[PDB]
């Protein structure tokens, strides 16, 4: 669930 | 120039003219600083603010140059 530096699909884990 | 907003909600690139004369992307770290990294919460802005702690504010004036590594392609 957010924009990190390494992923855009709200990843929860 | 437009800007994307990781901070707002969703994310979309929105033209900032008005006060902000470009953009900005942010970085710091969420509820927990997983092992990920921080974040990356851009936008807009007037000027490159917040530079006294540990905010890793940053700018872009251009079509759209907030883009952080969102979708990694390959």
């Amino acid at each position: 669930m957010r924009y990190y530096e390494s992923s855009l699909k709200s990843y929860p884990d | 120039i437009v800007c994307h907003t990781t901070a707002t909600s969703p994310i979309s690139a929105v033209t900032c003219p008005p006060g902000e004369n470009l953009c900005y992307r942010k970085m710091w770290c969420d509820a927990f600083c997983s092992s990920r990294g921080k974040v990356v919460e851009l936008g807009c802005a007037a000027t490159c603010p917040s530079k006294k702690p540990y905010e890793e504010v940053t700018c872009c004036s251009t079509d759209k140059c907030n883009p952080h590594p969102k979708q990694r392609p390959g």
